[PDB]
């Protein structure tokens, strides 16, 4: 074995070391990540409500599965240089109000945000879950407001079932990679409680159909 | 940073005991654990060793069979099996720490010891002097010789020089030769040509006076037990 | 007036180009052009160091050439033994987001940071045998790019705000503030005087910065892209630049001008590290197609390729007294090439 | 008001206008001096035997 | 004598063997590159289950054609050791294909019963040792006769020269199990699939869909391939087969090489990351 006294002792702390990191990795790669990318104060504070320094990180656990959400809207700086670390992720959670129509305007900016971050090279298969909250709000709004304040070219009525549809389908098109990734769609607001539930059967799904695609059956 | 020892005491020969060495004040469970003994009409004798996490055991040849030693991480805690006891294992027990990486200064911290009264192809060392004058505060250069040289094939010079105070529990002077870590003082200098060893204190002090003992670790038997008179 | 003011800034400008243009003679490779090759070089890996389970953002080699650091995503900083492949120490960090690392010349100490606006000093060699967090320096408001040890007291740190800063370990306070960058800042090197250290940022220019006075003494304006990496070359009289137009380029900050420009037509992307070795030689550069190379430091041929890593290369680095390069990668490997 | 951050911008570049160059002829041969002087201890430039070499696999 | 498969048509079978076999050999190599000189697609661990079935099917085209071509088209001397070789490893690699697709139906199973840590259940340590200790319980089965029988007091069967009855018997009970195992997996795997679909529509049925047009698929081009060997074996096991239905036998044996044509199409041809490094492979070797 031509070694010393000390470097069979120093190898056995080499080997107990890897024994931890693995033990360690292991654990790590068990858990579930998203990345909460909500599009100004949208409402996204209050999704962290119901369902519980640069980034925020919140930690959960539902039906014996352990969540940890990122939250990157205080770092205020070159978004192309630091959005390479989150290749990997889960879900990217996108979140969007719904009376921010009338307010240029408040919803083509966030059409701008959500196509620059759905057609990015670093995510062309991560999913995106989006959310469009303050409903509340936004019904009555509508049923004192037209909606072709924001929209010249709307045929439609002035009701909410059609707005909130056209509005829905109007955001789910701006995607290039139909077969690659797919989006999900929700409805929520401060009174609504199912919300981490959809979330659960959404991660479900991804989980899911990766773990298909990785074996080869796909 | 302590240790403490219970047990001992007065022992008829092949008796059964628990002998305990406590710990607080450090992370127990990165050290490796070593038992030493002490004859009254003798110095220093290693007893057992083992490893962090129990990896591996090893006893003296001359005990092997004899005596076992046990770890309880958990509760912070070093146990040994006094059984099967000749007529000469009256001595003093002393539990000592050592740590093995690169740049590693392993025997660094000794325990108070306890007292035991029973009743009624290795590698040897020498020292050239058996009794030298000393004046604290000039520069002291010591050095051992074995039967064997220190040099492994990683080239480095390898002994252990180590002091016993009288009155107390001993204390490490300086490791393996050509390196200083930190908790000593800056004063030591090692350096080895071969087969010749050389420590060097450039100020000597009240402190680096004793008995001391050459050490050897390459495959552990002290050296012979000199004081240097003042 | 604003505009008077941005007319006279635009004529010194031309004042400034125009002194450049003139105090410029002949190009160095015209002086270099008849000068011996230094022929094909062929590197072999000598070891492999696996360990991780995610991306390695950095790398740091010790002064005694021989223990070497390494930061990852998997919230883990491991310090290795380059002659054996034994692992000395594993840290857990608080924040998984790293993305510098430094390594004190003294020893004792190890620093590091990233997404959190917080550069953490970790103690070494302490009693108790393990390693406890020495420090924590905040007061940035952007992401922490590079950290780099100045003495056992004093750090300089690079953020993403557009300002270093020189600290004080002792006491944590920001004692010099360095301002003029108006991209975030990307790299810093450190002088081997340690009087002086360039930094570059991604408004496409580098600056020179005093330690001492506080104040920027020259300002460099040639490249059109982000700066990804720099260095200083062994003398102290040049450094060079790595960009993401895939192109490197050498300076001096003697005659305040461009030297020399790396470059090929087979090369798309950009660079992320930048490297040089003893005597100034070898350029070693890592780029994000899955490669390394390495050029001439007097010529602009290339003179090596360093191929074996399954993704982008994101840290190299080459002993104090160069006998080996060690490289990292977007695959959890560190290798040693010699 | 910029016109702070526009006379910010005027005094660093009059105050970095101030340095005087020298030719690129003279300050181009000292690295070309010091890659000459130093090429003998250059591991990675000249093939080192491995007698003496700590990585060896 | 024991041979009564005489006539004209022998020669057409004479090529059909190998106007198939080889054919098979070379696409099942085919698999055994793209898998591995991929560098990169054989770090799945469910890949391994892939190769393994389409060397030991490589393997049993190879094996089985030369042998079943000199029996009844050259006629060899057909010495009892060699005889019982060619016997053995025909059996044993005709039974590992069937423990490496009982082995990744298992894998598609646990692909589905815990998603999230799939990842961190089945690596390449515990891929490797089943592998192997699946061959080595294969070719222990295969190779019992080897040890030694006689069949002399307990008559033997007819069809086979002088292959004892009950090795048979065995041989049928030990693939029983394995089918049933295939189709148990098969089963759960779909209703899984289907619960879980239902469990999602709530909130708010293409999955069902694709899983089921690839897994009946796999079910019918085994069990039709299959089914009429071990019927008409067991048939032979209970009757003398007074019948001449035994000069058909023979060529219900082709059946068990239609199999083996159909395996890359199906399994390995179906993973899209197949058909990239493929066209890769392809595009780089026009040099
Ligand atoms: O019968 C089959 C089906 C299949 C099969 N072989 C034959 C066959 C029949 C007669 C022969 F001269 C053969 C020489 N080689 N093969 C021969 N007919 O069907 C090969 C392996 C499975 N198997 C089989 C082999 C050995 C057993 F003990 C039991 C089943």
């Amino acid at each position: 074995c031509t070694l010393s006294a000390e470097d069979k002792a120093a190898v056995e702390r080499s080997k107990m070391i890897d024994r931890n990191l693995r033990e360690d990795g292991e654990k790590a790669a068990r858990e579930v990540k998203l990345l909460l990318l909500g599009a100004g104060e949208s409402g996204k504070s209050t999704i962290v409500k119901q369902m519980k320094t640069g980034i925020v990180e919140t930690h959960f656990t539902f039906k014996d599965l352990h969540f940890k959400m990122f939250d990157v809207g205080g770092q205020r700086s070159e978004r192309k240089k630091w959005i390479h670390c989150f290749e990997g992720v889960t879900a990217i959670i996108f979140c969007v109000a719904l009376s921010d129509y009338d307010l240029m305007n408040r919803m083509h900016e966030s059409m701008k945000l959500f196509d620059s971050i759905c057609n990015n090279k670093w995510f062309t298969d991560t999913s995106i879950i989006l959310f469009l909250n303050k409903k509340d709000l936004f019904e009555e709004k509508i049923k004192k407001s037209p909606l072709t304040i924001c929209y010249p070219e709307y045929a439609g009525s002035n009701t909410y079932e059609e707005a909130a549809a056209y509005i829905q389908c109007q955001f789910e098109d701006l995607n290039k990679r139909k077969d690659t990734k797919e989006i999900y769609t929700h409805f929520t607001c401060a009174t609504d409680t199912k919300n981490v539930q959809f979330v659960f059967d959404a991660v479900t799904d991804v989980i899911i159909k990766n773990n298909l695609k990785d074996c080869g059956l796909f | 940073v302590q240790l403490v020892e219970s047990g001992g005491g007065l022992v008829q020969p092949g008796g059964s005991r628990k002998l305990s060495c406590s710990a607080s004040g450090f992370a127990f469970s990165s050290f490796g654990m070593h038992w030493v003994r002490q004859a009254p009409e003798k110095g220093l004798e290693w007893v057992a060793y083992i490893s962090s996490g129990s990896g591996t055991i090893y006893y003296a040849d001359t005990v092997k069979g004899r005596f076992t030693i046990s770890r309880d991480d958990p509760k912070n805690t070093l146990f040994l099996q006094m059984t099967s006891l000749r007529s000469e294992d009256t001595a003093m027990y002393y539990c000592v720490r050592s740590i093995y990486y690169y740049g590693s200064s392993p025997f660094d911290f000794w325990g108070q010891g306890t007292t035991l009264t029973v009743s009624s192809s290795d590698i040897v060392m020498t020292q050239a002097t058996s009794s030298v004058p000393v004046t604290p505060g000039e520069s002291v250069s010591i050095s051992c010789r074995s039967s064997k040289s220190l040099l492994h094939s990683n080239g480095n010079t390898y002994l252990y020089w180590f002091l016993q105070r009288p009155g107390q529990s001993p204390q490490l002077l300086i490791y393996r030769m050509s390196n200083l870590a930190s908790g000593v003082p800056d004063r030591f200098s090692g350096s080895g040509s071969g087969t010749a060893f050389t420590l060097t204190i450039s100020r000597l002090e009240a402190e680096d006076v004793g008995v001391y003992y050459c050490m050897q670790h390459l495959e552990l038997t002290f050296g012979a037990g000199t004081k240097l008179e003042l | 007036e604003l505009d008077q003011l941005r007319q006279e800034a635009e004529q010194l400008k031309n004042q400034i180009r125009d002194a450049r243009k003139a105090c410029a003679d002949a190009t160095l490779s015209q002086i270099t052009n008849n000068i011996d090759p230094v022929g094909r070089i062929q590197m072999r890996t000598r070891r492999t160091l696996r360990g991780h389970l995610a991306k390695i953002y950095a790398m740091h080699w010790g002064t005694d050439s021989r223990l070497l650091v390494s930061a990852s995503q998997d919230g883990k900083l491991i310090i290795w033994d380059s002659y054996t492949t034994n692992k000395v120490h594993a840290i857990p960090l608080r924040s998984s987001w790293v993305m510098t690392c430094a390594y004190a010349p003294s020893g004792n100490y190890v620093a590091c940071g990233g997404l959190d606006n917080i550069c953490s000093i970790y103690n070494l060699k302490t009693r108790e045998g393990n390693v406890r967090v020495s420090r924590e320096l905040a007061g940035h408001t952007g992401y922490l790019s590079c950290c780099r040890f100045l003495d056992d007291n004093q750090i300089v740190t690079s953020s993403g705000d557009t300002t270093c800063a020189l600290w004080d370990i002792e006491t944590g306070q920001q004692t010099t503030t360095f301002t003029g960058h108006t991209g975030d800042v990307m790299s810093l090197s450190l002088a081997p005087d340690t009087r002086l250290f360039v930094s570059g940022a991604c408004d496409a220019s580098a600056k020179l910065w005093d330690v001492r006075e506080g104040m920027c003494r020259q300002t460099f304006t040639g490249h059109e892209s982000d700066i990804n990496a720099i260095c200083f070359f062994p003398n102290g009289n040049a450094f060079a630049t790595g960009s993401d137009d895939a192109t490197c380029r050498l300076f001096d900050l003697r005659a305040d001008q461009e030297l020399m420009t790396y470059s090929h037509d087979n090369i798309i992307c950009g660079i992320t590290s930048v490297s040089f070795s003893k005597s100034g030689r070898l350029l070693l550069a890592g780029y994000d197609d899955f490669n390394c190379n390495v050029w001439d430091a007097l010529k602009a041929d290339r003179a090596g390729v360093l191929a074996g890593h399954d993704n982008r290369v994101s840290c190299l680095g080459v002993t104090d007294d160069g006998m080996a390069v060690a490289t990292g990668s977007w695959d959890s490997f560190l290798k040693i090439w010699n | 008001a910029s016109i702070a951050q526009a006379r910010k911008l005027v005094e660093q570049l009059k105050m970095e206008a101030n340095i005087d160059r020298i030719k690129v002829s003279k300050a181009a041969a000292d690295l070309m001096a010091y890659c000459e002087a130093h090429a003998k201890e250059d591991p990675l430039l000249t093939p080192v035997p491995a007698s003496e070499n700590p990585f060896r696999e | 004598d024991y041979m009564i498969l005489s006539g004209p048509q022998k020669t057409a079978v004479a090529v059909l063997c190998t106007l198939l076999g080889l054919l098979s050999a070379l696409e099942n190599v085919a698999v055994l590159y793209l898998i591995l000189s991929s560098h990169q697609l054989r770090r799945k661990p469910s890949y391994l289950f892939i190769g393994s079935l389409a060397g030991a099917d490589f393997l049993a085209s190879v094996v089985f054609a030369c042998s079943f071509v000199n029996f009844h088209v050259f006629h060899g001397v057909d010495s009892k050791a060699v005889f019982l070789l060619k016997i053995g490893s025909v059996t044993m690699t005709f039974t590992a294909s069937v423990g490496s697709l009982l082995l990744t139906a298992i894998d598609r199973y646990l692909c589905l019963r815990y998603p999230p840590s799939y990842k961190a259940l089945l690596t390449r340590g515990r891929a490797l040792v089943t592998l192997g200790i699946m061959w080595v319980l294969s070719a222990l089965v295969s190779y019992l006769p080897l040890m030694g029988w006689t069949c002399c007091p307990r008559p033997c069967s007819e069809l086979f020269p002088l292959i004892p009855n009950d090795y048979l018997l065995s041989w049928l009970l030990f693939i029983a199990f394995l089918f049933s195992g295939i189709i148990y997996t098969y089963g759960h795997v779909l209703w899984k699939a289907h619960q879980h679909v239902a469990s999602l529509s709530g909130h708010q049925m293409r999955l069902d869909v694709r899983l089921a047009k690839t897994l009946g698929l796999v079910l019918a081009v085994l069990l039709i391939c299959w089914f009429p060997v071990l019927a008409l074996m067991a048939h032979s096991l209970a009757t003398t087969l007074s019948d001449q239905v035994k000069k058909a036998f023979a060529f219900c044996s082709m059946l068990c090489l239609i199999n083996s044509m159909v395996n890359p199409v199906i399994y390995a041809l179906r993973s899209g990351e197949i058909r990239s490094s493929a066209h890769h492979c392809l595009a780089h070797w026009k040099k």
